[PDB]
């Protein structure tokens, strides 16, 4: 596990590596 | 007819195409619709996939890291305008990161309303040049196109042969495709608001871009402003009412939609089904209709709100009491300023306190129209109630003619305003009243306005001889009330076949004024004959730490030659 | 005098900036 | 927000965990 | 004998020559002179009028506003010697807005100690340029020359014939004289301290610049450090004591000036007749010896004060603890940093406040020395206990090595020190201990240091390629923790043939680092070959509000080509 | 009388100009 | 000082009167 | 760039007040 500041793609693929499976949902509200 | 299918309001869309078949039928999507993170997608993924049905969308379009996808031809071949009302940083096309996407095709696309288009790091996408924004939108110069595979000039985008029109826009003409099959449609230029048809005549008064039939309000495509029931209306007949800017809905339809957060509950007034009602309005248990009375509050979330575009502004639209604190920061390159005006402070107050930082095209304030009275209750830490920093552009504030402030509690604070002269800003001291609260170093008195000499002083040429090869201009000899301070004159000349719009000078010896003979002058002689120039002159004086006397300059004056 | 494209940069940055912080919390609701 | 968070600090696992579901 | 006329302290001469009769008779003026403001003068009023008596001034000798006189070979025909303790800016001989004054002819002034020459707004004096001022001065790039009838270039000064050394300078031989008639003496180069006779034979070791007999200390004309009693001394004998730094007096003389005052009390220490003892030591009724003890507070007026200059300065000489607060402010132009360093700051204590505004030529400020205590009891206006402003040479505060710093109350404050960077300061504050004060903007984050890179971070080259045309470097690729902050590398490059000391490049892909494989580099063409360059880069980033990551710098090389 | 900021020889003028016979001493102490 | 009288304000002639004797 | 003469003309002037500083208050003594 990497102790760096991130941004960018590499924010963004360090964000797919955690996630893996579904992640991330769109429901606020409904 | 018109619009077949369904509304199906925006939901977006991710990680898989699974929920993507519960946007099948529709027609027109109310709101957005954003399709976004999918990378285990394969380019088979998509043969199989198409929706024609989806014409119109209201609000904005984004794409986002989506893998295997090449084109857009196949899943919206039929998609025609975007109205843009909820845009997205200006913007309701959102082409971007966008891995094997190569081209778009989207020949159907015919008007965007409102917004702009934002297309970058997208090192497949070809086909670019051959699009005319223009005809598609009006503010062309709002589009940002970088880090794409025609970046690096490779994509023979062409087409076989004539069809595609070749138009010049710059240096030649630009032929005007999508594919290497699919043109870019051009209506003629009298066809222009509705569109047009196929051998080109123009459409219905009332049709918009695309018509099944010319001029037909029965048989367009899409409607201009309103669609009701087959035709495509200017207005709603009673008893109809205006519903988001395209259609025309009964009572029962707003009436009811009211009963559904027992979240957006709904009213009616000026025949339109609307959120709200402004101040001085009030529901009705009847109808829903915004009746005034005697005595609006957009009570923010922590008391403050980063404003930097429209999509951060269409949330304060209409407001009339902000209880908290607005930080205006437009790092931008545009100016939003009409658009930023247009749903802005019709206002008074703000409870805390205001700031504007880094803010780069932001020329005046004069949008912020009925503001009168800060309360300033939460202030900017270091005690201040209003705050600016590095704003490049900035140079007035208001007129104070009949603008008004009031300022409670709080100072003020400005720091690096290269067009800001100090005038106005005393200015803003008197009419807001509170000049007997600022410190030193308040006011950074080394760089605000620094790039524009303003303030007061004038300087005035007493006597002008000219010849072909000389010039000597004479001038009122001006002296500071510290007359070692005076160091040299400023000369600035060149010449102007217009009149739309560097030499030094030593001054002379002051030692008294019965008679002062020290009329300054400078010969020139760079002249041509017959020949307009442009002259005026500045004073260059000694800086001071106290308040500082401004110095002069000259009117830009005009002197042809022999 | 070239320092437009030098916010140029940081208006590219903010834009990065916007498009995660939609991206990142519609998630955490426990 | 984001860059509060993974730019200005440093994220954990367990705090992106929360961003699994 | 060698000063048969007498003291005569000095005291100045205003609006009539008819004071000037009291200093007839005196050899050598302890203190100053200065003649100033006549204006009802004439030119007859000084061909009955010369002091041929007066051979050497202690402190400083000043000349202002005085009509009718042109020249000073009859005024002071011998005047030879000016030692300079009390100065005047860093000044003894002041020539200055004299009316009609064209001449000087000074020819038997030989060395000026201590201190420096300014002439200025003089519209009559000539013969300047036949004066070598390294003769009689040591630091001639402090002697400040304008306004004058020499700067319209008209004045032949010049005599008839050889006699007038011509001597060359700076281009060609600038002959040497004072009036027409009156040359420029030179001794030879080897009696250049004690001065030589006429033939040109050196003088005693005692002497000064001119000897009646060569090589006699019984028949000098002026010594070089002290008197007594017709032979010029190195040093008094018991039981006798110095005085003023030019003679030897007993202890009856400087006893009964104590008795005086019942304006400056004397007492006796190192064989010393002195004004008073520094810190630890005591009076004696016996003999005003300076005896230690257990346990100097030079309170000042106001508890402030304005220093400029040496003549600031002296008052503050061997003081230790300052009840007060102090502003230095040295518009200057010259380092008087070793004179400045020579009578200061042998203190620990500050009871008020420091402050230090608009100085220019102050790189340091090494020059206080044992100094380790503020207590702040009255602060600057704002609270502060510290002060800069506008120094555009000050790098290095101290090194906080052995140097510390004790601060009681108050906060820092800096602005506009554009070779001051942010490292030391923090430094500072870390040494101060008061680091939880300072509020934003208590530290200019745009101004200070902002024209040397400096902080912390290094370049190092990886690889280095080179040809007799080609040259590429190759180095590690640096990351700020923000890696979009990164805009480029500022390469700088030139030639050097000594030791004793421009392109860009654009960022390349970051997107990992197991395998980075993002070495970065330039190509140059503009190569000679055998040819020995200098190189070195720079990191160019973004610039942050917050703590900004430093950026990095590299080692400037040496490369020679084919 | 001029009622104006004054320095330098402009200063010198009215200062003399005021003073005319003696106008000024110097004993501060003696 | 001067400056601070006849510069920074102006004197007056009984200002300057100290400066007749 | 060359604003050290900007400053020098400043050291002229300050130059000119000391010596008007020094010719000013020797005779106010009442
Ligand atoms: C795309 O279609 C529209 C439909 O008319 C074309 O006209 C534009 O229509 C909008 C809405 O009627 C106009 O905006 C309006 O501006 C006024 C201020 O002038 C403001 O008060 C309203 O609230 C509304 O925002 C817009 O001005 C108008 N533009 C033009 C040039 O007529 C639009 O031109 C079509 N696009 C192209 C590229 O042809
Ligand atoms: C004019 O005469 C003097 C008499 O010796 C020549 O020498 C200078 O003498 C002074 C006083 O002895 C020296 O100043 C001293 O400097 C030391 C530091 O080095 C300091 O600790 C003392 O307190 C004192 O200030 C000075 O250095 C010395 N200069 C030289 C070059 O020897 C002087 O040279 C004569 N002028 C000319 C132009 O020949
Ligand atoms: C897309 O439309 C098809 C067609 O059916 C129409 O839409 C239905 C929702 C319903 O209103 C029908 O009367 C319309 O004719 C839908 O397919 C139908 O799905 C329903 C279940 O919802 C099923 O009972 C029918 O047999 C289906 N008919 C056919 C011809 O397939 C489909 O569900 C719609 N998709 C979405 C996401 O709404
Ligand atoms: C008042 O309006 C409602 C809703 O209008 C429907 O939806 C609109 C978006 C538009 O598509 C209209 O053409 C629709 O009629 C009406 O309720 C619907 O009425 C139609 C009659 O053809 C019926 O087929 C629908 O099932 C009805 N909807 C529901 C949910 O039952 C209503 O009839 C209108 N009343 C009047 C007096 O005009
Ligand atoms: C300058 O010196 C002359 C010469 O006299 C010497 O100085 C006197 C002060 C005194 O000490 C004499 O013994 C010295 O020989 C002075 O002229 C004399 O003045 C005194 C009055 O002070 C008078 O009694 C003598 O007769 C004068 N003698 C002569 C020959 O003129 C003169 O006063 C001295 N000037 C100053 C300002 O001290
Ligand atoms: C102690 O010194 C005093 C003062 O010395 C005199 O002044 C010096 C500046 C220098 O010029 C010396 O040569 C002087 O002697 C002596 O008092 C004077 O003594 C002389 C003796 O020749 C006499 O002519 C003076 O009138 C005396 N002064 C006064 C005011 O009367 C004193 O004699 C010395 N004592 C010893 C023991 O040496
Ligand atoms: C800014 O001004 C306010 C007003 O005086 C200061 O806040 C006060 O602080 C004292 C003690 O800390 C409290 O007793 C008051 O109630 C506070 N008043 C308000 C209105 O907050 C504050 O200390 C000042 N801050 C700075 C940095 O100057
Ligand atoms: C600077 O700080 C001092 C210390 O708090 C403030 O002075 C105090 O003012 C209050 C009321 O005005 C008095 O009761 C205290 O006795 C004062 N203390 C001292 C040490 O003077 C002062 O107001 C502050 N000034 C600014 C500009 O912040
Ligand atoms: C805001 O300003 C309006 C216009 O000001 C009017 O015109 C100027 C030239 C002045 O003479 C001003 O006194 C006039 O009133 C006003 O109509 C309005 O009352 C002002 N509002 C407040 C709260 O001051
Ligand atoms: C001032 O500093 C002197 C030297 O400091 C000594 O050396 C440095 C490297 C540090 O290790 C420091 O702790 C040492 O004391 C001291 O001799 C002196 O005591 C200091 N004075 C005060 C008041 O701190
Ligand atoms: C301008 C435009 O695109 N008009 C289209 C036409 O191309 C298409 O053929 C037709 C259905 O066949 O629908 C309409
Ligand atoms: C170097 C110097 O000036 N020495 C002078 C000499 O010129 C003069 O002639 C003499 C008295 O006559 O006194 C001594
Ligand atoms: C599609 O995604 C949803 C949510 O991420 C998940 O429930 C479903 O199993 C996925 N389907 C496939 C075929 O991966
Ligand atoms: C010279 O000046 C003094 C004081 O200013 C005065 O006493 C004396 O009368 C003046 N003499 C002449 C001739 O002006």
């Amino acid at each position: 596990f990497v102790n760096q500041h991130l941004c960018g793609s590499h924010l963004v693929e360090a964000l797919y590596l955690v996630c893996g499976e579904r992640g991330f949902f769109y429901t606020p509200k409904a | 007819h018109l619009y077949p299918g369904e509304v199906c309001p925006g939901m977006d869309i991710r990680n898989n195409l699974t929920r993507l078949h519960e946007l099948e039928n529709c027609s027109v999507i109310e709101g957005h619709l954003q399709i976004l993170l999918m990378f285990k997608t394969r380019p088979e993924d998509f043969r199989d996939l198409s929706f024609p049905k989806l014409i119109m969308i209201t609000d904005y379009l984004l794409l986002f890291r989506v893998y295997g996808l090449e084109s857009l031809k196949d899943l919206f071949p039929n998609l025609t305008v975007i109205r843009g009302s909820r845009l997205f940083f200006n913007y309701a096309l959102v082409i971007f990161e966008m891995v094997h996407l190569k081209e778009l095709g989207l020949y159907n696309l015919m008007n965007i309303t409102r917004g702009s288009v934002r297309i970058e790091k997208n090192n497949e996408l070809c086909y670019l040049a051959t699009i005319d924004w223009s005809r598609i939108l009006d503010s062309v110069e709002d589009n940002h196109i970088v880090l794409n595979k025609d970046d690096n000039e490779e994509c023979g985008d062409i087409c076989p042969g004539t069809n595609c029109p070749a138009t010049v826009i710059n240096g030649q003409f630009v032929e005007r495709c999508w594919t290497h099959s699919h043109c870019q449609k051009v209506c003629p230029t009298i066809c222009k608001s509705h569109g047009c048809t196929a051998e080109g005549l123009c459409c219905h008064s009332e049709c918009l871009g695309n018509c099944s039939q010319p001029d037909d309000p029965t048989k367009c495509v899409a409607c201009r402003n309103f669609y009701l029931d087959g035709r495509c209306v200017e207005t709603c007949p009673p008893p109809y009412y205006h519903f988001q800017d395209w259609r025309c809905v009964n009572f029962s339809f707003c009436q009811d939609l009211h009963h559904k957060c027992k979240c957006h509950q709904y009213v009616i007034h000026n025949n339109k089904c609307i959120p709200e009602c402004p101040s001085g309005y009030t529901m009705n248990s009847s109808n829903l209709l915004c009746t005034p009375c005697l005595g609006k509050v957009c009570h923010l979330l922590e008391g403050e709100k980063t404003i930097d575009s429209v999509t951060s502004a269409q949330e304060l639209r209409g407001c009339t009491v902000i209880n908290g604190s607005l930080i205006i920061n437009i790092r931008g390159g545009n100016n939003l300023a009409a658009e930023l005006e247009a749903n802005l402070g019709l206002i008074e107050e703000i409870s805390g306190y205001l700031k504007i930082r880094r803010s780069y095209a932001l020329v005046s304030l004069s949008f912020f129209r009925k503001l009168r009275l800060i309360r300033g209750e939460t202030l900017e830490i270091g005690n201040y109630s209003f705050y600016a920093l590095d704003n490049q552009n900035l140079r007035q504030l208001w007129d104070w003619s009949k603008h008004n402030l009031t300022i409670t509690q709080g100072k003020l604070f400005f720091h690096y305003n290269p067009k800001l002269c100090l005038s106005e800003i005393h200015k803003m001291e008197e009419v807001s009243g509170t000049k007997g609260r600022q410190e030193r170093n308040d006011i950074a008195l080394k760089t605000n306005g620094d790039q524009a000499s303003c303030e007061n002083e004038l300087l005035k040429f007493s006597y002008i001889r000219t010849s072909f090869d000389k010039i000597l201009l004479r001038w009122e000899p001006y002296w500071p009330p510290d007359f070692r301070d005076l160091l040299g004159f400023m000369l600035f000349y060149k010449e102007a076949p217009y009149q739309n719009v560097v030499v030094d000078i030593d001054p002379p010896l002051r030692s008294n004024d019965p008679k002062s003979q020290n009329h300054p002058g400078w010969l020139m002689r760079g002249l041509k004959p017959w020949t307009q120039y442009a002259i005026f002159v500045k004073t260059l004086v000694t800086f001071s730490d106290e308040r500082r006397t401004y110095g002069a300059k000259s009117d830009i004056i005009y002197v042809q030659t022999d | 005098q070239i320092l437009k494209e030098l916010e140029e940069s940081s208006f590219r940055k903010t834009f990065e900036d916007y498009l995660h912080n939609v991206v990142f919390v519609p998630r955490p609701s426990r | 927000g984001i860059v509060e968070q993974c730019c200005t600090s440093i994220c954990s696992l367990y705090q992106l965990e929360n961003y699994c579901n």
